[PDB]
């Protein structure tokens, strides 16, 4: 057919032109798949191979049933993304080869109750929860620091001063790093069509500070939008767990003491204000400890201050080079 | 351990 080999060159000569735009937008999946085995995908054998919670960058528009994106690999190439419906119909494919999907059973019972597929075997249901296949993150991974206490008294304010600096200065005129003030732990999706549209309401939520923590969701959005890189200062971050079911999924960076005796000298050799503080601390500090390392994302547990800034330099190096 | 850790983080915010 000629019409199929005519969009394949239109399509990669499309592609070939807009390798060189500015990148609209980003996205993470969470589902497993592959862009290349699909037979709707507009040009074969240029698909995106990639996994569960992957990340990927937008620039142009295709249909209504797919998209053209890159990946945040380093030297990752154009391919082919499938559509947010695209993709609910590949699901939907994913449980039908299957004997059975709705609620007549299989088990040696056949003619009998044909049960012709309710509203119940198909997608109009199952919506108590509804989780998306895909979510709209920040172009660029926010860099939190956490630990090795509570944000707020001395240690951790400075263990996170001096790399907050090193990080200015190391990546002077490509970085730009804000304080939070706003709360970041309420970054929820899915509560309602728009909980206090209006501050004048005079409700439960108008007069609250909630649409201050919505207002800084969608400044970091737009601020990772610039693809210059990210870094927050927010006092109300001491585990990740807090802040890993939101949009934003951003970088957790662990500044980890050793041992506990270490920590509790180092607050010793504050002074009696944080030794008033001393057993909040700890008691953070272990339960921080006891997280998993799966759940970080990088891990400074260097006892050498330039260790840990070169470590950090070369993950944001290999980052930069990756999305470029 | 301690030596790194207790110049370092009084340098930044101190």
């Amino acid at each position: 057919e000629s019409a199929r080999r005519e969009v394949e060159s239109q399509a990669q000569q499309q592609l070939e032109r807009a390798k060189h735009k500015p990148v609209a937008f980003a996205v993470r999946t969470n589902v497993s798949y592959c862009g290349v085995l699909d037979e709707e995908c507009p040009v074969q054998g240029s698909g995106v191979n990639f996994e569960a919670k992957d990340f990927l960058h937008i620039k142009e528009k295709y249909s209504n049933d797919w998209w053209i994106g890159r990946l945040v690999k380093e030297g990752g190439d154009i391919a082919f993304i499938p559509s947010p419906q695209r993709l609910e119909s590949i699901r939907l494919k994913q449980e039908q080869k299957a004997r059975r999907s709705g609620n007549p059973s299989s088990l040696s019972d056949i003619g009998n109750r044909r049960s012709p597929p309710p509203s119940l075997a198909k997608q109009k249901q199952k919506q108590a929860e509804h989780v998306p296949p895909y979510d709209v993150v920040p172009s660029m991974r926010p860099v939190v620091l956490v630990g090795p206490s509570l944000k707020g008294y001395e240690v951790t304010d400075m263990m996170q001063k001096a790399l907050f600096d090193f990080l200015k200065h190391r990546f002077d005129g490509r970085i730009s790093i804000t304080r939070v003030t706003a709360d970041l732990s309420l970054a929820k999706r899915s509560v309602l069509n728009n909980p206090g549209k209006r501050t004048i309401i005079e409700r439960s939520s108008a007069r609250s500070s909630i649409a201050e923590v919505q207002s800084e969701i969608e400044r970091i959005f737009e601020l990772a939008k610039s693809l210059q890189l990210v870094v927050l200062d927010a006092d109300t971050i001491n585990h990740p767990a807090q802040l890993a079911k939101t949009s934003l999924a951003p970088i957790i960076v662990f500044v980890k003491v050793s041992s506990p005796k270490v920590l509790q000298r180092l607050i010793r050799s504050r002074g009696k204000s944080q030794m008033k503080h001393l057993t909040v601390q700890m008691m953070a500090y272990d339960k921080l400890v006891q997280c998993p390392p799966e759940s970080f994302d990088v891990i400074l547990d260097e006892n050498q201050l330039e260790d840990a800034c070169e470590h950090l330099a070369e993950y944001l190096e290999v980052y930069w080079r990756a999305t470029h | 351990d301690l030596k790194g850790y207790l110049d370092w983080i009084t340098q930044a915010e101190d």
